[PDB]
């Protein structure tokens, strides 16, 4: 149980330099095996890079089959995944489904293609699909998905107006250019699909130059469209790029980790004390020292204490903000004003 | 729900003690001091600001019934208690030590009576190397 | 009146998944009908995609005519649009004018072209113009227009200097290249309009490569212009992109909704009490307990109370800021300093 | 406007009560306490900071006349009152309930006398299912 | 003197709609006259657009000569420019030098070319140079120059590393490609200047496609260079674009204009009172009620009061900041702690 | 020793205008010598620009050899570099290794090539490598490396997903286009390396247009890939550009330099007083006025005072933040509440 | 500068009044109260924080001499006073009214003695329509 | 480390003085006042917040042993003291004057006894033009 958690921390949540050496070695062997998948299509190298890719794929199907079995066994140190239904819960998460598909399709291709051209056609796509293996616990995809979801209203706005300008401008250039002839003798903008391929290439600033408008009406519309409606496709890089940079700035004003230890302890035990109220024989009533009406009013006060503790645990996990300054000045000024009332009442009591 | 609102009007009358229909911080403070609790003024204000939705500073009766309606066995509240245990969790596997949980429950935050913690520990299977699965607690105290 | 508001919330302010299923189905049928408007220009498919576009347009003119009539009737649940002049107010807003133009021009084209080539030329532009129908209540255009208006001084600055660099640099490359001959035998930069089309294509980083400068003077000017004056056209994506991201960050420090309920109530009733002052027989004078000079001074104090309540209602709608901390410390320190003055005066009263 | 500035100098003299030409927070506090109002010190300071434009903290006479000049029947002020009603509006259609408006006007914020609210309700057509069009109120109290 | 300031506000600091109508009309006539400068180079239109450009330039040299004389006279409402040396100060500012050069070179060209081809060659550049006239008081150039100067360390960093990657990568592609032949039979990368023109076109993402590397070594170096070192030329749009957006955000937390009126009054009169100290016969000494040693200590205290008033006037012009909260809490807590000391001392005085 | 520090400040940490004139003159002579390295490859100028580059390199190897010797001697004013091992420490820093390599390889090439074509091949790369000399103390590279390191999680995220979209999309376009023929008769996408060169050129928005997909399946995949996966390569300019702009904004809210002088003095002398504790004969014990148990408790209190002084010195170097407001309100409210307790206790002492 | 530092050591001794070499807020407060000024505690603290550069809170003698060294006739200080007049300037042309300047100098901020303002006005050419060129003042009071 | 934890339990008992196992701000304040120190309340709170890791506000014994475990001779702590000397360093070469260091150590911050500074100066080679290499001090007081 100790060594089980030790190898789970080596494979699944890696840290240090020994974990870095292992995962860098795995990333290099899958990238070298992709380079041989590139060289298998060049006619000079197609004989060599197939005879060294059939043997390299047998080593990697044994290696990643062994690593998947070790990782599936070693996922039992977590309390989520212990038991047979817990292992089936570990095989349900999406990176393990990708890893299982890669290893079992490699066995199918190497057993069917052992005794072959379409087997190579199936190898090359698995060589590509094995690149998803290096990002281990999905932190890359969760960081991107978090920033795309917060900024979803702005990304839908710029994609909608950019698409809308694409459709209207490609139609106006199709009308202005549908009779023009190229210098080679052919017709550039034959259909409306050709002008729409022009519009996609122009609005994203690629400009292959295979389709260029010829008449001065098409050049005038393309000049106004290219000046204005290109910014609506360069905006998602600006929105997400500044969204990442503001999130990194906000991570430096974090609260220190000890400031949530009393709030987390208080959340656990106010929630338990709300649970222990519904048993009338519990020893949780012995704090409040017969008890007919007091059962109900203790349950109301305990529910209020749970809601306050839940709010203060949520506030102890956020970064510092102006809301914290206004909240603690409200508490401090209220305690101090009550204290001057106490001094006032005692001065009026004794002297009068 | 008519027996429920009968009980909730019954419980609201123990705090009101006149015909206002509102609960003041003083009007709650006398009830807590009659139980021998002695809360602070900002504690009473923090209790009442989590109940009202009108901002005026007192708890009317529909606000009281909205507090008693909403359920502890929640989608979010289960995740808050599960996230609260993970602060006290070394290596994050889903197990905390027995004497570590007794040290946390009797010292940090609101300090618990030692008989309560002796009940809290024996609610879960504590043996097996001294480890306890705190998700058994989270399912237990959100079974309601 | 109940079902009228229920279908207005279904069509006009949609939310949930049932509303999402309806508007996604409408967006798919208008996009599929656009794809057949694309295929009607390809010579292989021009016979098929016209015989299935005349029938698809009759279904959609009946469908969107019915939806416009239902939406126009169901706009009467709002108090703005009730009555015949209210319905005419609902037909004046710009998205309903677009929807009316689409449905009535579809009826005109399908009745004129029923008994046809220029009818197809009129169908295709309405197929495009029907894409404005999916963004229902204009939240896309209002979000873009809000950020463009706040940043108007910076967008005019970068567009002006980018245009100014375009004009000067295209003239200098026209002077350096007006005698050069291409390798094909023709002359690239014949007029100053050709060099200005070169400048538009270069400064927005498209680069079709149809017009490239040949001499080394034109290549030197194009190198300095392309390094510096391209950033002045990549700046509106940077200004608006960071403007959207700072607005999204500011939306997370909103005040909670209950903190403006007493301020909104206080604005309504201080404004009414200012209104009820000008009737001398009103029962609003009975708070202030004969009344010759007191009429004027009550009206002054009530006008001051209205101005204070209007300020505090504007402050309850903004996010938290450093101005709030300075304002509540000024109020708290002033109350506490008056309280120490009160204790001081009573101590000097009794003892001396 | 000469009869207007005669009335405005007349009204300014009731606050000044000497030959200063300025109004202090004390000098306004005695007028409000003579009407039986009892305002707080920060209330008087909030009243005076909405009138002056010199920052010194007292209301001179051109500042007083600038306050009395500018009009309640405004482009912006109509929209502020219309936006203030929409907080209390469920489904946002432009109608609020009669008993909901009576509950808001007599409890929240500055609490109104019940005879005032009985006047305020009957200023508008209240029947028709109990709904009241609050834009009739906004046109009414900005008709001035 | 009244009408002089009225026309200076119309021409020099414009606002409203009447000022907008005037300056929009001037911008349209200078842009229409630029369009005829474009059409004078097309061979079809060179006869028409010269015979209507000689007459259009006489109207505009009379019009802008009259406007320059009116503006130079009407600059005397300012106190800076009153007097003959003040008018010469008004003709020294850079936008007036541009306006004077345009009008006097138009007179020289229209008088020399009246009785002509090189005159047209001189007209076209003045048609372009007259575009600087629309931005009147230089707010466009001062806004850009302010943001470029604050971010100067970052712009020099990205321009230096982008230039450095340009030089090294263009040399390595020159070595890999200096013997390759195009499919047309010619040699693309003949010299190192050809590979450096390739590098400029690639690193700014234009890509004309006239020069593309052929060998696989040149394609490998161009792939790594184009992935990494292109971001160092897309960074000045990112730095300046987010610099403009943060400046616009900071303009909404401005202090209100009345909060600097007592600080500006206090700066003026503490500075005057420091000036009035050095005359021993002044009436400024009569506040401090013989006077041998007190002359020096009053001058020290008055110099300290001037420095405090200058600091508080600088602080009243900045937006709100966390420094303001810490500063006013220091002042408030110090006054309140002294007040509790005062109550303590009087309680120990009377009772003991 | 005085003149040694004076020339070290002239060469190594330059400031003013005299230092600017010197380093601008050095940057111009190394750039002019690079321009002659460009002209030595053009066939018209290869005879001239070699006969003036052999003599220009002898002047520059004498000049930069002399400057390196002067700078190495003059580095002894610092206390880090005094002594022979200190000079060897000065020759270990990376900009001095670059400068030594340039001058000694220039001597090797000019002595071997004195009595020559491959010598010119070695001169040109040193002409390029001498451009690293202008950025003197590495502030350019340290500013870039600081912002790249803070934003490392986001840059690895966008580079990983951009590379992953590159590989999958280039494979799908290779499948759709591997049989298509160009209009010239050749085959564009012959191997998978050709489609991967297409993908690199497209995803970074260069678009040379040498390789354009022909079939409609390749055009459909290229349209979806070019709309979406191009933003993942325009994101590192957005992340770093907004990272630089937020860092510049944070530099304006710096604490003033006098607010860390008492904290730096307190750190030095609490750390020394912790050091002086372990000698029992020291005079540091004489503050605490026999001493058996008091030795241990003084060492505990002195260690606590050192940790507090180290925290307050770290806080005096950061900009202002909301954490400072919450920290000083906690200190101020705690002192003031203790003071009201003191007044309460004395009032209950005397009167009761 | 030896006569200057003789005068500056002479002036420093009037504040010190013992052999400390430092000036405390109390030690400056007694000098200002001996002139009949009555400053606040935060006023004395604001005076001393503009002089020291060590942060300790007292004015040593090199800090005192650094204050007396630096010149009022400055590049920046002229622009601060010129920017301070433009707040009170309508239409921004460089002229303010005579009675407007008398109203500002005798009411706002530190209130001036009326004989001082009667001197201040006649230092500049006041006639010509009642306008006064305030840049004549800025050149005057920065001529030092 | 058993002799070390014997000494650390011995030193912890001098602060505890009962069987709590925790140290309060009062419980530390009596020890410092018995040495004749007179600290402020916020000084005692700043001392204790640098030791605990539980946030409760008292120093338990494992927190006390964690404070006594971690080493002054550190990678970071050497750089903090080296950065603290550079504030008082003109031209930044690595040398400060002897009388400048005596002026800083006896006036700024916690004021040192003059006999301590006379020891501190003679710990380093002070001659050679009056300059002293402060990195010799940093190596000295981090030799521990
Ligand atoms: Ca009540
Ligand atoms: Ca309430
Ligand atoms: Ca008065
Ligand atoms: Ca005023
Ligand atoms: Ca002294
Ligand atoms: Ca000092
Ligand atoms: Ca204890
Ligand atoms: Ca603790």
């Amino acid at each position: 149980t100790h060594v089980q958690g030790r190898v789970y921390n080596f494979l699944e949540r890696p840290t240090g330099w020994k974990c870095f050496v292992y995962h860098f070695a795995v990333f290099l062997i899958v990238l070298v095996c992709l380079i041989f998948s590139v060289l298998s299509t060049i006619e000079q190298y197609a004989a060599l890079a197939t005879g060294t890719l059939f043997w390299m794929e047998i080593v990697l199907v044994v290696f990643f089959g062994t690593e998947y079995v070790v990782r599936l066994w070693s996922a039992g140190c977590r309390s989520k995944y212990v038991g047979l239904w817990g292992r089936l819960r570990f095989a349900r998460k999406p990176i393990s489904i990708i890893d299982l598909i890669v290893v079992v399709a490699s066995m199918v291709v190497l057993c069917v293609g052992s005794k072959a051209t379409s087997a190579i056609r199936g190898i090359r796509f698995l060589q590509i699909l094995r690149m998803l293996h290096v990002d281990r616990q999905g932190g890359t995809w969760r960081l991107l998905g978090s920033v795309v979801f917060i900024h979803r209203q702005e990304l839908i706005t710029t994609l909608y107006i950019g698409f809308l300008g694409l459709i209207f401008s490609s139609y106006f250039v199709y009308l202005a250019e549908k009779d023009a002839v190229n210098e080679s003798g052919r017709v550039e903008f034959g259909s409306y699909a050709d002008a729409l391929w022009w519009g996609v290439v122009t609005v994203t600033t690629i400009g292959y130059g295979d389709k260029v408008p010829q008449t001065w009406v098409g050049k005038t519309i393309a000049s106004c469209f290219s000046v204005f409606a290109i910014s609506f496709f360069a905006l998602p890089a600006g929105i997400l790029g500044s969204g990442f940079a503001l999130k990194v700035q906000q991570k430096q004003r974090q609260k220190h980790f000890n400031r949530q230890i009393p709030a987390a302890a208080s959340l656990i035990q106010t929630a338990w004390r709300c649970y222990a109220a519904e048993n009338p024989d519990s020893s949780t009533w012995k704090i409040y020292i017969l008890r007919e009406h007091h059962r109900a009013t203790i349950k109301v006060i305990r529910r209020m204490q749970y809601f306050v503790a839940k709010k203060k645990f949520q506030q102890a996990r956020k970064p510092y903000d102006v809301r914290d300054v206004i909240e603690q000045y409200s508490q401090g000024h209220l305690n101090l004003m009550v204290r001057i009332k106490e001094l006032q009442r005692r001065l009026d009591q004794s002297i009068g | 729900t008519e027996e429920q609102i009968a009980e909730f009007k019954e419980a609201f009358s123990l705090f009101d003690k006149d015909g206002d229909g509102t609960i003041t911080t003083k009007e709650l403070g006398t009830v807590m001091r009659s139980l021998g609790q002695n809360p602070t003024e900002a504690e009473l204000q923090d209790m009442i600001n989590e109940v009202d939705a009108d901002g005026n500073g007192t708890i009317d009766f529909p606000e009281f019934l909205t507090m008693m309606a909403r359920k502890m066995k929640d989608t979010d509240s289960e995740e808050e208690i599960r996230e609260a245990f993970r602060v006290f969790d070394k290596d994050g596997n889903g197990y905390i030590s027995a004497a570590e949980l007794r040290h946390v429950m009797t010292n940090l935050g609101e300090k618990l009576t030692d008989e309560e913690v002796d009940e809290m520990i024996r609610e879960a299977d504590i043996d097996g190397d001294g480890q306890v699965n705190y998700e058994e607690f989270v399912q237990m105290m959100t079974a309601k």
